[PDB]
Formats: structure tokens, sequence, C-alpha cells
RNA sequence: ACCUCGGAGCAGAACCCAACCUCCGAGCAGUACAUGCUAAGACUUCACCAGUCAAAGCGAACCUCAAUUGAUCCA
RNA sequence: AGAGUGUAGCUUAAAAGCACCCAACUUACACUUAGGAGAUUCAAUUGACGCUCUGA
């Protein structure tokens, strides 16, 4: 016999990305009179003020992945007034990037209506979507 | 519940007048 | 002389059927009733007859957090706009936290 | 006030259902599923057999 | 029957006088915003926070990384404020912001990023995977030397690893590059 | 990692081969333990890796052993208490607690 | 004076409880017919006859109110 | 002459969160959208340039 063939009848995952990465993993369902309910598994949480545009990139347990914000160097010497339209679009367009160089590439956006009849939130989600990440997680195998 | 502590937290209709 | 007519009315068996603590499965009716009084919080699904009824299988448990109202129910929102500068609502949520997981990996053949 | 008539599609004959309709109005002709065609076809009124 | 509350009532500190003079929410993202405040304050009655399983979140863990370096952070503020100062003063920005047309570089914000906080979003991504909890078991650290690591498969691409890549095993099947900055008097072993 | 003063260890080597894999048992803690005033981390990246089409040619030309599969299974689904007299119940009843679906003959 | 059903207090915080105890009512409606077909799990007006919610799939673009009603035979 | 002091109107914030105004809807108020101006007074925990109080 072969000593390499420890393999046993269970094996386990110690990996927290995993359950969601193959549509198997469970969505917290319910609430449904609140709006933001929580059946997805990466939201994309924007925060906009008269100062600065910050957006993150939480899971379903409330935690953030990965976030944009004029605050930073990086992004507040490329551009001028934190506060227009370019300056949300470079964020939406670096977040898409830092997503893309992360791994997640899926996300359920569900903003307000008179902030999604908006110009700003819609050239970020263009921007978003030209990146390579499509907004709209699908479905869920044997939910 | 009434005897729990956590009674009259829903309440709302006290913080208004209109 | 018996002026009022139509007072004979009858039970709806409407109330909590399991409490914290009890395993409820998938599909069972936590508690029927009419108007919002236990809103659902996870796991736990509406229908037409403002129902109560779990999605998974677990323990049901039954907290308050904040009510957040749907922007597009204008009069939970001129009710949210009546308040003043720090007034929460805090209302009474069913949760049902799951324990039993949804799969596992098990070895089939090996070639 | 009210009148039920049945509708009887174009394609695949044999599948009609009922439905409301005003009294003072014309005729119907909505978009409704046949079974037997998995599609979307045409209804016509025809034969009223109630007057609620 | 009647006990008394364990704790501040939420709706307790405001007077329900003279409620004519106070302000009103004026609109609804205020409300929102204080909703998911005060739904982060540790309460004292059973909260969302407590039954779903938390892994237990108030538990400091240890540092074992390396110290960040001694930066004076008025020189640097007073260097950012001319800068943009600087950067205020053309008018082509000025053009470009009011067209609605202004583009960045990527790469030299991609560098900038990972040259600042770059070691932060790594540490916090690496601890979202539960990286800290497998390998040092709850102790973490955070990665101050920038780390890069390019594969070789065909013939004019590559295959980078950042910080959450997805790389097959047809595309690594050699070994990588590894590239990073070090001195001359400092020994390194890496681990995979 | 990061070492300070130039340190060799030497139980921890392994071969020029090195296919076998119950010496691979490497823990990440315990090396972390056995040299802690000396090394310290300071670099970190990891990526994703899924199943492709090399992964057989490695367990065949790389460990001299056999391919191992797995299938994510799930649990049965929950069934209540079969009775006597099922009350109310449709005629697909008698199905969620039946074997297989074939007509089955016991003395006949 | 009434013959069916719902709501408010009696019945106060899971549930049920009657009176020829005091009041509002209902035999319907303002707009699209996927108001398509199957299928785990429950409540059930204190029995039965009846009524209601819903996991998931094939199919499709991406339902509001409180009672609001009619069984066997036959045509 | 003495004392209290020290981030724009505010901070048991360390360059952020609250504030203000203008352009679009409104009899009007108001939400929202599109924009703008804002600060650690100086030399290395110290001493002095600004305000208030107690006096003459
Ligand atoms: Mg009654
Ligand atoms: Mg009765
Ligand atoms: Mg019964
Ligand atoms: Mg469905």
């Amino acid at each position: 016999p072969v000593e390499n063939e420890a393999v046993a009848p269970e094996f386990t995952n110690r990996n927290p990305r995993n359950l969601e990465l193959l549509s198997v993993a469970r969505k917290e369902r319910g609430w449904r009179t609140v709006f933001p309910s929580r059946e997805f598994w990466h939201r994309l949480r924007v925060i906009r003020t008269q100062h600065h545009v910050e957006a993150l990139v939480e899971h379903q347990n409330g935690k953030v992945v990965v976030s944009a914000s004029t605050r930073e160097w990086a992004i507040k010497k490329h551009l001028y007034s934190t506060r227009n339209v370019v300056a949300c679009e470079s964020i939406g367009r670096v977040l898409a990037q830092r997503c893309l160089e992360a791994g997640i590439n899926f996300m359920v956006y569900q903003p307000t209506p008179w902030e999604a009849a908006s110009d700003s939130m819609k050239r970020l989600q263009s921007a978003m979507t030209e990146g390579g990440v499509v907004l709209r997680e699908p479905q869920r195998i044997y939910e | 519940y009434k005897t729990k502590p956590t009674h009259g937290i829903g309440k709302y209709k006290h913080l208004i007048k209109a | 002389s018996s002026k009022n007519l139509g007072g004979k009315s009858s039970g709806r068996r409407q109330g909590i059927k399991k409490m914290e603590g009890h395993y409820v499965h998938a599909g069972n009716i936590i508690a029927t009733q009419r108007h919002f009084r236990w809103h659902p919080g996870a796991h736990v699904g509406v229908g037409k007859n403002k129902c109560l009824y779990a999605l998974e299988e677990g323990i049901v448990r039954y907290t308050k957090e904040v009510y957040v109202p749907h922007p597009r129910n204008t009069e939970a929102v001129d009710l949210i706009t009546r308040l003043p500068k720090g007034a929460v609502l805090y209302k009474t949520f069913v949760h049902v936290v799951p324990a039993k997981p949804e799969g596992t990996f098990k070895l089939v053949a090996m070639l | 006030k009210n009148i039920l008539v049945r509708m009887v599609s174009e394609a695949g004959t044999g599948f009609c259902f009922n439905t409301k309709r005003n009294r003072l109005r014309e005729k119907l002709t909505l978009l409704h599923y046949d079974p037997v065609v998995k599609q979307r076809v045409l209804f016509v009124e025809k034969k009223k057999i109630r007057s609620l | 029957r009647r006990t008394p509350p364990l704790g501040p009532m939420p709706n307790s500190d405001i007077d329900l006088s003279n409620l004519e003079r106070l302000e009103k929410y004026r609109s609804f993202d205020r409300y929102r915003r204080r909703a998911e405040q005060e739904a982060q304050a540790p309460h004292w009655w059973r909260t969302y926070r407590e039954y779903f399983g938390e892994k237990t979140d108030p538990k400091e863990k240890i540092d074992i990384g390396l110290p960040p370096p001694k930066v004076s952070r008025t020189q640097q503020l007073l260097e950012r404020k001319q800068a943009i100062q600087e950067l205020r003063a053309n008018v082509e920005e000025e053009r470009a912001a009011r067209l609605r047309t202004a583009s960045v570089p990527l790469d030299a914000v991609r560098a900038e990023w990972e040259r600042t906080c770059g070691p932060y979003h790594k540490q916090r991504l690496a601890e979202y995977y539960g990286l800290y909890r497998d390998l040092f078991h709850g102790a973490t650290f955070v990665p101050r030397v920038p780390l890069h690591v390019a594969y070789a498969v065909g013939e004019d691409d590559l295959m980078p690893v950042y910080c959450g890549n997805e790389v097959t095993p047809t595309e690594a099947a050699q070994a990588p590059e590894v590239t990073y900055e070090a001195e001359e008097g400092s020994l390194w072993t890496l681990l995979l | 990692f990061k070492q300070d003063q130039p340190i060799d260890f030497s139980e921890d080597a392994r071969p020029s081969p090195c296919y076998q894999l119950a010496q691979r048992t490497f823990r990440t803690f315990d090396f972390y333990k056995k040299h802690q005033e000396t090394m310290t981390p300071a670099g970190l990246s990891f990526f994703q890796c899924r199943w492709d089409d090399s992964v057989t040619y490695i367990f065949h030309q790389l460990l001299d052993m056999r391919e191992p599969v797995f299938e994510f299974v799930r649990p049965p689904p929950y069934h209540p208490k079969q009775k006597r007299f099922p009350h109310r119940q449709p005629l697909r009843y008698l199905d969620r607690y039946r074997d297989s679906h074939e007509p089955t003959y016991g003395i006949y």
C-alpha cells in the first residue's frame, strides 16, 4: 500500500471565502420590511459627505474587505475638489481595480431612488461595470 | 413584554405632537 | 329591544406557536396574526396575511433591533421625518439561528 | 355593473378561461398564457354565460 | 408586576416637553445614519450581535510585525497642503472638473497606495480570509516592506498574485519571480 | 519573514525528490515558535486556487498515487413520523417515505 | 326583536369562552390576467365538512382591503 | 498689574464629523441634485501673538 493515500472519507475546508464561490452559501433572508436586506454576500456601501466621498465593500457579517475614499493621499493628489463627479468616478475606478486585485467580482448595489436618479451614482456604476465587475449577484443553487 | 425590563421600548407617538 | 346584531364572533386562534428554545424546521409557521407585531428578521419570511414562517432549521430567537422603514412607503417616511433629532423605534424582530450546515464534502470514488 | 365573459384563443383551440369585464365597454383582446403553445397568443371575447 | 429596566432607555435622554422647538429629522438619510450608528453600540438587551455567532470581537490580539517608521506628520501635512495649493492654481484642472471630464493615471495611484496605506489593506484582507487565525493562531502582523511576485507562463503577458488573486495550477507549474526592495545587510526567509 | 543574525536550521530540511505527502506535514505555528527571537514576518501575499487538468498529471508524475475525488453532498430532507391515518394529506404522501418508485411484489 | 360573517370592552400581558350586554359594518371594489404548471414543511374558528402561508424547479419581463358568501343531486 | 485660556460657529477627533451659501423644483418652507469658501499663531512637554474676567 501507498502511505501517501491518506485521504480520509471526509474533507473539510478552513476558508471563509469558499461557500459563496461555489454558489452554495446560504443568504441571510428575511427582513423584507427594511431596505438593504441581508440576502447577499457582498454589498457596495457608499457614503457621500460634503467634504469627502467614501465607498466601501462589506460582507454579510459586518466587516469591510476593501474601501475607496478621497481622504487617501494616493487619490487626493491626482484630482481637485473631492465633491464633483470626476472624484467619485475615480473612486469607483480605483475601487474596481482594488477588488479585481482582491478576487472579489460580485456585489449587490441597493441605493436609494433619489441617489440612483442622480448622475454621480450612474457614472460610478458605469465605471464599475466597465472595469470588469458586473453588479447583481446571481441566484443560489438549492436555496 | 409588559413585565420584562424592555417594556415600552417601541413607543413612538409620545415623541410627536402632530 | 335587541338592537345590536352580528356580535356572535369566534376566535381566530392567532398567536405564537413556537417559543424560543424549540427546534423549528424549515417551513413551520412561527405565528399568524394581523398587523406587523413581530417584524421578521433573519431567515423569517412573510406571506399575504402577514404571517411568520421559518426558512432554515435551528433555534428561533427573539431580539429587538432598529426599524429602518422603506423609502417607498410614504406613511412611514412622514412618520420618521416627524421625529425629533435623536428618536429611535426599536421593534421586536424574530431571528432563526441555523445550526446544521447546508452541505459538506464526502469522498465518492478513487481513480 | 360587471360581467363575466370567456376568452377564446387564436392559436391552439381548446383552451379558454374566464375574466371580468365592464358592461358598458367593448370586447376584450388581451394576452393570456396558452399551455399547449407555451407562449403568448391573442384571446377574443366570445359567448357570455354570466351576468353578475 | 413591573420590573425596572436594566439600563438607560434609548428614548429617555430627550424631554417630552417643548417638542416644537427641537429640530426634527428633515430627511431620511440622517435617520438611517443614526440607526446604523446606534445599532453598533453595545446594548444591555438581546441584540443581533450575540446569537448569530461573532467569534468574540472584543478581544485584543498580539502584533508580531515591524513598527512603523518615525515620520513627522506636521511636515508631511504642510508639504501636502503646499502641493495641493500649487495644483489648485492650474486652470486646466478647473476646466476639466467643470466639463465633467478628468481622468487620473492608474499606475501612479497604485504605486502611491502600495507605498502608503497598502500594508493596512493587505493586513485587513489577510485577516478577513482568516489567515492569521490558521497560521499564527490569532496573532497578526503588518507587511511593511512591499512584495511583488509574477509567474512566467506564455511569452508576453504574466500571471501576478496580489491580495487575493486567482492563479490556476496550469499557470503555476514553475517557480515564479519574487521581487522586493531590500538593503545590503539583512537576510530573508521565503515560505510558501 | 526577516531574520536578524544568520542562523541555519537542519531539522526542517527536505531531500531532493521530496514527493512524499507524509513528510510535507508543515506547521507554521510550530515553525514560528521554534524560531521566535530570530525571524520576523514582513511580507504576505495569498491567492486562490481551483481545479484544472494539470492536477491529474501532478498526481501521476509527481506524487505516485491516485487522484482523490469528492462531491458536495447535502443532508437528507426532513420528514415527520409517518402516521397510520394521514388526515388531510395529498395522494403523494406515500411517495415521500417510499424507497424505490417501482411496483414491488412479495409472495407473488 | 333576530336567523350568515368580521371588529371594538366584558375576556386587560400565549390561546378559548356566552348573553334578548353597548356600538360600526359586509352579499363589494380603482388598474395589469405567468390571477401558469408541479412540489418539502404548518396554522386550522375548540369534531368533521372547509379556509390560508410557503422552500425549490420548468416556464416571464428584469396583486390592495376586515366580513366580503353557497356543498350533495341535476341541467 | 494679576488670572483663565489656544483646531473655521462646535468637538472626554487625531487634519475628520457637524455647520453656511449659491444654481434647478416649490405661492412659500423643505428633501434631493449640481458647486464653493473654510482652520493646529510662532521657535524647540516649554516661553511669547489673540479673547475674557478681576483693577486703576
Ligand atoms: Mg367578539
Ligand atoms: Mg361564539
Ligand atoms: Mg382544529
Ligand atoms: Mg418560488
